[PDB]
């Protein structure tokens, strides 16, 4: 078990920072949250360790939350792009956003982790290697 | 080592991967690319292929090694 | 007026609306919940 | 010798240098329907005469630019010729080479430096190592 | 002396690393012929160079965005 | 009869249909995008009106309408400064205590800890200390309360709307003909007598009737609330009579040419007001009144419609041999004949001249406003004084480069060889090798005899041989000619003898005559010149001459050179003419502007560095009760600025302590922007050092990955064009360097100024 | 191939290698590259048409009707 | 001197000949294309290497190629 990291409320250096902090919106509540939940080093500043079986939700929640949002943006853009490929003038739909098409892409992208799974299972996620422009070797 | 050492090692990893990217891209594209399919016939070190096809400054494999020295020094 | 609506769907115009909306959401999150940090999100105020 | 009278020009610093007297020189001659102002290849404005004209130029590109972009395109003059003059006095007519402009196909012109394949079929330089043959010159 | 020796050998190491890839690119143009290397492991590398370069670009982008972003956040 | 107004009626319908057609102004761009280069080309050619159409009349109408739009933008910006100075400022507190309150007109919200930037500027106010000098300008205008600033803000918005309506009206409703724009004589008469002349007269009226009485009371020490409103000085004539007795006899002296009785409020003193450190407002009132008369008289110089006046064409046709001076007859028998054709058709040529003279005007603004501070409590506000000089120096440099840029555009596009046959323009092009070769040599001579002498000093100092240095204590280089001018100008007012007897005080105390202190700080004192000033001035001569060499080579060779004779056909802005002829990269006139921007930045950076160090070292400081002055850097300039190790240590390293230690304080924004400028400078280096061939090939592999996942865009990604990459590199380079100096200057002056 | 056919380019040095084009016309003479193919994506020179031989094309979709 | 080669993919559009600033190229009779003509480079000694011909070539890939070689007075574009 890591011993150089202790709870911030028990760190004398962190406490010194808490008293010397300005009395504004930016410090009153945040220091109280840091003292209860964060682990502080010898410098008195919160540190984020990845060596604890506990507080694993503190790692997985921000990671999963980002990965869902980033995948949502990516799947929205991908589905919209494939929808405009069947148009006569796909370039004009990239400088002029087709709002009915964009809303449809955004609505479906809510379930992107499921959509991507069936996309990969059915083989529709990727194009074949020989059907892709490549440079001479 | 602490948090300060964590960030600088990841900065070093960024430098290693970009310098490798510049060198590997230059080596693998040395024989040719979409912009210049016949690069192998012009040799390792040549200035360019002219302003045509959009412009081809620093297109030779020598230029990738030229660019990689900047990233290696960084 | 239909030309104005078409102009509003331009890529720079839509991107500006999207960035402004996202910045507004992020800004109000800082105002309502300042000092949020990894290991602190979605936890009650002590 | 080359006949023709030089255009009205007060002088300039873009004219001939030691290379003209030592290595080679170029002369462009043409005929114009009237006296008119044209731009010198190396800056400045000159007045071309009524009859046949003769201009001394340092480089062949000066004659091609003057004859092509100005004489033909602007003044509708198509009888211009470019000569290469050596210091010993030898003069040879080089443009147009056979009396017909190069952009117009002419019978009797042979194929020069023609490769009987597409550019993507050039051999790799490895197969021609130490042979002294470039891939584009390979048979 | 310790500072000089570490900096000396690290910088020389960077130059040698650049040279290894520089002459790798020279090999592709001058010494590599696809006929005698048809189907082998060296030929396979050239056949998926786009995947290699694009993934190296992704690692470089990920490291650069997050390392710089966390530095300026601090 | 010749000068008359002719317009078209409804030449362009007012419809938003073309708003949904990006690139409609260009034939190539109208087809729509196929690659990402289309997007960049759309913005690059947006305001290149002469490429939208070949009709000069239509081009001129676009110029006139767009200028109204820019005026509206300026009015909105001006309205913002007045409104922020009336709603989020400490202007009223500053007016009560000008010497003890830092001006501030920007207040930040409190969301992410950025409220730490609300500095304690005094007067019970928290905000960012402004360095624009708005408070000092408003005080000199007689403004004393935030309500007057609020009214000016409303007026600025109204004028912005009027400007916007004028541009729409004069393009979509009543567009003047080409002949209307070609009225040189009418335009010169109206802009001299009516714009400059009547504006000076109007401001002289405001100064006499409003600014002078309010500021006279302010310097007397009476409170703000006891000062009557400016209109009371107009209604109650007795109030003006008490301050200035000459107002008791009305306008009679003016109409009888007895102007000497107006000397009590139209003064000719010179020097500075001891109370505030600025120029006497009565001096400026007579200055602007004299300017109004001179400009109005100048406005009756050109012949419009009544036979009286001078003609532009007749002068230019007459300025030739043998009508010139005997030693000036070399301009040839044609001379200025044919130049009138340039001003008939070339907008770019006029823009070239006007951008140059805006550089001249802004440089005069920078130099003449620190040595003769015109606003009250401006000289002692060191943060504002440094910012104002630096800002207007930089504006001038960009304007000068723009003048050279559009001079080259005129040569490529508007120059006609038929119009210039043996005239001065033709002759100048015909000895361009004479001009450039001599300019190249003098640049080399200046570089050796200005910068290499600094290197000589560094080597001598490192050797421990100070006696061999170029310094006041070694081998002296006294600027005797500049020292002589200071003595002549000081002795002219009585402080080659008394050549300006009517001036009481020295025109500028920088030339000598004494010291002025206001709030325990030096406003202006004599600026002695020694070896260090000799060296730094010839550094400026070197950098300016090289910048001239880069730009003037581009203009003189824009049509072509011995290397590429047909550059005019290639255009003003092209990347190269291939790797042939040994390599023809950056031969275009645009690339000479691109290179000239770097040299303008290098030249002007040393100009503002020279000003910042010299003023801190030898002028600015605090004065004790005994009259002894301790300067901000304690006289470092004489001994430390003669080596660039001294510049590196005693100027860059030492004076960056404020910006480098500004974290966890109200100046922390300057510390952040100090790093921000450093980042952008390094960021620009890859656009400048690399080429698009590498980046296009790299994009090929990235495109392959998107193709693999069926997410490739229809608008094909392309690397930036060769010219575009250069433009990005120079833009980020200049932004990074200038922002770095901006944070460095402002952080130090906000702390020690 | 024939007019209106959908083809895949097999010329290695072509910008449209392994890409898809539409046949615009076929020349019946004995010229080396009689088939004219048009593409939706322009190459680096802005050109969206090229001439190919029969052995450099792969038929992937017959022309309509 | 530079080396200019013309490959069989030429369509005889004469664009390269028109773009040459030193008259290196000319159009000669041919039977490999519909235009019944092909580009030729008889005067490569006057070639400066500007690669204007390659820019004008519409074929993909290029039917005319310029390989920079030994540098002479006229290939360097020297008026002195
Ligand atoms: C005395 C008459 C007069 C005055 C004052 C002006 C003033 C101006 N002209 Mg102008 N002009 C005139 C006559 C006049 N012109 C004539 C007769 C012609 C035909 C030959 C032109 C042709 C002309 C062209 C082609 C262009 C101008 C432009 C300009 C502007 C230059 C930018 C500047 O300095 O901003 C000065 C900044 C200001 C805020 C000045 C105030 C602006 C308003 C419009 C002035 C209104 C004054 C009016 C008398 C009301 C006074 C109220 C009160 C004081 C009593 C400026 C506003 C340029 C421009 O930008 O156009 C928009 C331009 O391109 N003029
Ligand atoms: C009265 C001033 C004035 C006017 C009317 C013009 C007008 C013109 N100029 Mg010009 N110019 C000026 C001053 C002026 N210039 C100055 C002072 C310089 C020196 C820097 C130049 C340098 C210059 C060059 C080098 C070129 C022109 C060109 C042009 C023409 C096309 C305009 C264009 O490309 O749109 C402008 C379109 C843009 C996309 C530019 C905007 C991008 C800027 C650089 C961003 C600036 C950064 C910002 C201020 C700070 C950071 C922002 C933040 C978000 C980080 C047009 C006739 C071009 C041309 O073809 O002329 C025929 C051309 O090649 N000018
Ligand atoms: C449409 C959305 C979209 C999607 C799904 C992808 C997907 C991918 N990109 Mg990518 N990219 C995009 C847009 C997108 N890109 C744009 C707009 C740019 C230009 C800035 C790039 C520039 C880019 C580079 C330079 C690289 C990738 C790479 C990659 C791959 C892995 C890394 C990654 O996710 O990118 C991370 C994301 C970025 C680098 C920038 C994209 C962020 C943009 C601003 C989001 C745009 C969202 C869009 C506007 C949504 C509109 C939809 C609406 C109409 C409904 C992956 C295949 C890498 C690769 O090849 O790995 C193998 C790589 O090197 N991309
Ligand atoms: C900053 C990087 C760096 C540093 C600190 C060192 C440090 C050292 N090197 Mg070194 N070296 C480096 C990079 C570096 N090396 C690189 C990149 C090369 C390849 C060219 C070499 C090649 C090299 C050789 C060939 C030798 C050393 C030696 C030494 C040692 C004695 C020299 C000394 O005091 O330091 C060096 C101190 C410096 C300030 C470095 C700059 C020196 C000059 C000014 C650089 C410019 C060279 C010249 C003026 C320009 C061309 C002419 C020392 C351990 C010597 C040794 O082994 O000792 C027995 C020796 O003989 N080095
Ligand atoms: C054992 C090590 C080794 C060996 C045997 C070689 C051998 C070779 N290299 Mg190579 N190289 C090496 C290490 C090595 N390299 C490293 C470490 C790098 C990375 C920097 C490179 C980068 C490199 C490039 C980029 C190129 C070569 C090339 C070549 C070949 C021709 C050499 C040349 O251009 O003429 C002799 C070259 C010189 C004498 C260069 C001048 C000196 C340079 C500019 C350094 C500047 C001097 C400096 C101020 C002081 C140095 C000390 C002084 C005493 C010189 C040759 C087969 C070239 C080639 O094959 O072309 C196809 C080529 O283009 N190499
Ligand atoms: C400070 C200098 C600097 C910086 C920051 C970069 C940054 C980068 N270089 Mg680079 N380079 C530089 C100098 C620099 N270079 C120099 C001097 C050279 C020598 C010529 C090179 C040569 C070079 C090569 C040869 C290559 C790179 C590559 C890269 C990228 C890989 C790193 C990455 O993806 O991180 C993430 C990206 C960044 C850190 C960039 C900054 C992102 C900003 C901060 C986002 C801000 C967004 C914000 C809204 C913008 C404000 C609005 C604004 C538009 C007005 C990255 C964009 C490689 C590449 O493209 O790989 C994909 C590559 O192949 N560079
Ligand atoms: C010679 C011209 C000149 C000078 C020296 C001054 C001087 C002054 N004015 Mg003033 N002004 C002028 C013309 C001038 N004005 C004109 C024409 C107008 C509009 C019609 C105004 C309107 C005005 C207002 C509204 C205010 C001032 C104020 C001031 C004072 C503040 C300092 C300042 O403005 O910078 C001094 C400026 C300079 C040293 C240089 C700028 C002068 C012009 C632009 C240069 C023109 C020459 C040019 C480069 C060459 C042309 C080419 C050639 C072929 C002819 C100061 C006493 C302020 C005040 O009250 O102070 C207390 C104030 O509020 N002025
Ligand atoms: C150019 C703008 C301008 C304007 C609008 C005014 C307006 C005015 N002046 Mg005035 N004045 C001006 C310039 C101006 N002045 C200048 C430049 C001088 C210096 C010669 C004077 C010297 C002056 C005197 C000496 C007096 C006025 C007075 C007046 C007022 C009555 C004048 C009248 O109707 O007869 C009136 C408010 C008279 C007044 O009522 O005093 C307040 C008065 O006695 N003015
Ligand atoms: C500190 C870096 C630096 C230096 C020293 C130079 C030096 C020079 N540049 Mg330059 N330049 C630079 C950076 C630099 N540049 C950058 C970053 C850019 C990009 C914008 C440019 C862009 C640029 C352009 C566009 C132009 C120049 C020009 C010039 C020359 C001006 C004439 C001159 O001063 O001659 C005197 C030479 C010097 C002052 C150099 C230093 C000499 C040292 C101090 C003394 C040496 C003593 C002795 C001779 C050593 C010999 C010993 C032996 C063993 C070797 C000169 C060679 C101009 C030119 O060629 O005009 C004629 C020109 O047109 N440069
Ligand atoms: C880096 C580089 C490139 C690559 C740069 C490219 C392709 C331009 C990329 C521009 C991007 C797409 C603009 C948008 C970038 C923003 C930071 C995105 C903001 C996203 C928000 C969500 C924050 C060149 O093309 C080039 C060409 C010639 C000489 C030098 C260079 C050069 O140095
Ligand atoms: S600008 Fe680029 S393409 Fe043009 S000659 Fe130079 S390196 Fe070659
Ligand atoms: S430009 Fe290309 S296709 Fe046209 S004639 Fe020349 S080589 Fe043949």
């Amino acid at each position: 078990a890591n011993s150089t990291l202790v709870p911030c409320s028990k760190s004398p250096a962190f406490q010194a920072r808490m008293k010397n902090a300005p009395d504004t919106y930016y410090f009153n509540k945040p220091f109280k949250a840091y003292a209860k939940y964060e682990l502080c080093g010898t410098d008195g500043l919160p540190h984020l360790p990845l060596d604890r079986l506990d507080r694993a939700t503190d790692v997985l929640v921000p990671i999963g939350l980002f990965l869902y949002v980033a995948g949502f943006i990516g799947w929205s853009g991908r589905s919209y792009l494939r929808a405009t490929k069947s148009a006569s003038d796909p370039e004009m739909k990239e400088i002029f956003i087709d709002l009915p098409l964009a809303l449809q892409s955004i609505s479906k992208a809510v379930l992107w982790p499921l959509l991507a799974l069936q996309e990969f299972l059915s083989g529709d996620l990727t194009a074949r290697d020989e059907e892709i422009p490549i440079s001479p070797r | 080592i602490g948090p300060g050492d964590f960030y600088v090692h990841h900065a070093i990893a960024l430098g290693l991967h970009v310098t490798t990217l510049v060198l590997v891209k230059g080596a693998l594209d040395a024989r040719g690319s979409k912009l210049m399919p016949d690069k192998k016939d012009f040799g390792y070190a040549f200035p360019c292929d002219g302003p045509g096809r959009g412009g081809t400054c620093d297109i030779s494999a020598w230029d990738a090694s030229y660019l990689a020295v900047f990233w290696m020094l960084n | 007026m239909q030309h104005v609506f078409k102009y509003l769907t331009l890529a720079p115009v839509m991107a500006t609306f999207t960035m402004v909306a996202l910045s507004v959401v992020l800004i109000m999150l800082q105002i309502w919940f300042p000092g949020l940090q990894y290991g602190t999100y979605f936890k009650p105020t002590p | 010798t080359l006949e023709g009278q030089t255009p009205i020009f007060g002088g300039g610093t873009g004219g001939l240098l030691t290379k003209a007297e030592r290595e080679e020189k170029y002369v462009i001659t043409w005929t114009s329907p009237k006296e008119q102002v044209f731009e010198m290849p190396t800056g400045g404005s000159a007045i071309m005469r009524q009859g046949k004209n003769k201009l001394e130029i340092a480089r062949k590109e000066y004659g091609i630019a003057l004859g092509g972009q100005q004489l033909r395109a602007k003044f509708k003059i198509n009888d211009y010729k470019i000569y290469r003059v050596y210091p010993n006095g030898e003069t040879q007519m080089i443009h147009p080479a056979d009396g017909v402009f190069p952009e117009k196909v002419n019978q009797g012109r042979p194929k020069v430096r023609y490769v009987d394949r597409n550019i993507g079929s050039n051999p790799s330089p490895a197969k021609l190592k130490f042979s002294g043959v470039q891939p584009y010159d390979a048979p | 002396t310790q500072a000089a020796l570490y900096t000396h050998h690290q910088y020389i190491a960077g130059f040698l690393m650049v040279g290894a890839f520089s002459h790798a690119g020279i090999f592709w143009i001058r010494d590599y012929d696809p006929e005698q290397n048809k189907g082998n492991v060296l030929d396979r590398m050239l056949r998926h160079k786009e995947a290699i370069i694009s993934h190296l670009s992704w690692v470089s982008l990920f490291l650069g965005f997050h390392t710089l972003g966390l530095y300026v956040h601090n | 009869q010749k000068v008359r107004v002719v317009v078209d009626n409804d030449p362009v319908p007012t419809s938003p249909e073309l708003w949904a057609k990006p690139g409609h102004f260009d034939r190539t761009l109208a087809r729509g995008p196929k690659t990402t280069t289309w997007i960049w080309n759309l913005h690059a050619n947006a305001h290149d009106f002469d490429t939208h159409t070949s009709d000069l009349e239509d081009i001129s109408r676009k110029i006139f309408a767009a200028h109204f739009g820019h005026l509206a933008v300026i009015f909105i910006w001006l309205s913002g400064m007045y409104f922020h100075g009336a709603k989020f400022s400490n202007f009223e507190a500053w007016m009560a205590n000008p010497t003890g309150v830092k001006p501030s007109a920007q207040v930040v919200w409190s969301l992410v800890g950025q409220d730490i930037l609300n500095a304690d500027v005094g007067g019970g106010f928290h905000g960012i200390q402004i360095t624009s000098g708005l408070f000092q300008l408003w005080r000199a205008a007689g403004i004393t309360n935030t309500f007057q600033l609020y009214c000016t803000a409303i007026g600025g918005l109204v004028m912005a709307a009027i400007m916007l309506f004028a541009g729409w009206f004069h393009y979509h409703k009543r567009a003047p003909k080409l002949e209307w724009f070609q009225n040189w004589e009418a335009m010169m008469n109206h802009h001299l007598a009516g714009l400059l002349g009547l504006g000076c007269l109007g401001w002289a009226g405001h100064q006499i009737h409003v600014a002078l009485p309010v500021n006279k009371l302010l310097d007397a020490g009476v409170a703000i609330k006891d000062i009557p409103l400016p209109h009371e000085f107009i209604l109650n004539t007795s109030l003006m009579a008490e301050l200035y007795p000459s107002f008791a006899k009305g306008l009679v002296p003016f109409f009888t040419l007895q102007w000497g009785q107006y000397a009590d409020f139209l003064t000719f003193k010179g020097g500075l007001n001891p109370v505030t450190g600025g120029l006497w407002l009565s001096d400026t009132a007579h200055h602007h009144l004299a300017l109004a008369v001179l400009f109005i008289v100048a406005g009756h110089f050109y012949r419009t419609n009544w036979g009286i006046g001078h003609s532009f064409k007749e002068m230019l046709d007459d300025a030739k041999s043998p009508n010139m001076l005997p030693f000036l007859n070399f301009i040839g028998p044609v001379g200025h004949e044919g130049l009138d054709k340039i001003f008939e058709t070339s907008w770019h040529a006029n823009l070239s001249i006007h951008l140059v003279q805006f550089g001249t005007a802004s440089l005069l603004v920078a130099h003449h406003m620190y040595a003769m501070p015109p606003y009250p409590y401006l000289a002692t506000d060191y943060a504002t004084a440094l910012s104002l000089f630096t800002h207007h120096v930089w504006i001038a440099g960009f304007c000068i480069v723009g003048g050279a840029a559009h001079a080259a555009i005129f040569m490529v596009r508007d120059y006609d060889p038929a119009h210039h046959v043996n005239n001065i323009l033709d002759r100048t092009l015909r000895h361009r090798d004479v001009i450039i070769s001599h300019l190249a040599w003098v640049c080399q001579f200046l570089g050796f005899h200005s910068f290499a002498m600094y290197c000589h000093n560094d080597t001598m100092r490192a050797f421990g041989r100070p006696q061999d240095m170029f310094s006041d204590t070694g081998i002296q280089l006294q600027p005797i000619f500049a020292q002589w001018i200071q003595h002549i100008h000081t002795a002219a007012v009585g402080a080659l003898g008394t050549t300006a007897p009517g001036i009481g005080a020295p025109v500028s105390y920088a030339w000598g005559g004494g010291m002025v202190a206001v709030g325990g700080k030096v406003a202006m004192m004599p600026i002695a010149l020694g070896t260090a000033d000799f060296l730094i001035h010839h550094i400026h001569a070197f950098t300016i001459h090289v910048t001239v060499l880069v730009l003037f080579k581009g203009v003189l060779f824009a049509r072509g050179s011995r290397l590429v004779p047909d550059k005019a056909n290639l255009g003003f802005r092209f990347p190269c003419d291939g790797p042939g002829r040994g390599g023809t990269c950056q031969v275009s006139a645009w690339d000479h502007v691109f290179l000239g921007l770097f040299w303008m930045y290098n030249s002007l950076s040393m100009v503002v560095f020279h000003f910042s160090w010299k003023m801190q070292s030898d002028v600015w400081g605090t004065v004790d009760s005994d009259g002894i002055v301790t300067h901000l850097t304690g006289g470092n300039f004489a001994t430390s600025s003669i080596t660039n190790n001294g510049w590196l240590r005693d100027f860059l390293w030492a004076q960056s302590a404020q910006v480098i230690q500004s974290y966890n304080s109200s100046l922390s924004a300057y510390g952040l922007m100090f790093l921000a400028g450093h980042f952008i400078f390094g960021f620009s280096l890859m656009f400048l050092f690399s080429g698009r061939g590498y980046w296009q090939e790299l994009i090929e592999s990235i495109v392959w990955a998107h193709n693999k996942l069926k997410v490739a865009p229809a608008i094909q990604p392309r690397a930036l064009s060769i010219v575009h990459g250069r433009a990005v590199g120079v833009a980020h380079y200049l932004l990074g360097g200038i922002v770095t100096t901006w944070a460095f200057f402002l952080a130090r002056m906000s702390a020690i100024g | 191939v024939e007019r209106g056919s959908k083809v895949r380019i097999l010329r290695r040095e072509s910008y449209w290698y392994q890409d898809v084009g539409l046949v615009a016309s076929v020349d019946k003479s004995g010229i080396k590259y009689p088939v004219i193919v048009r593409f939706d994506k322009v190459n680096y020179a802005g050109v969206n048409t090229n001439n190919f031989a029969d052995f450099e094309l792969l038929e992937i979709e017959k022309p309509k009707a | 001197s530079h080396t200019v080669k013309i490959y069989d993919t030429c369509i005889g559009c004469t664009q390269c000949v028109r773009a040459c600033p030193t008259d290196v190229l000319e159009m000669v009779p041919w039977d490999g294309c519909k235009a019944a003509q092909i580009a030729s480079s008889p005067r490569t000694e006057d070639c400066v290497g500007c690669k204007r011909c390659e820019t004008a070539c519409p074929t993909d890939f290029l039917s005319i190629r310029v390989y920079l070689g030994a540098e002479t007075t006229r290939s360097m574009g020297l008026a002195y």
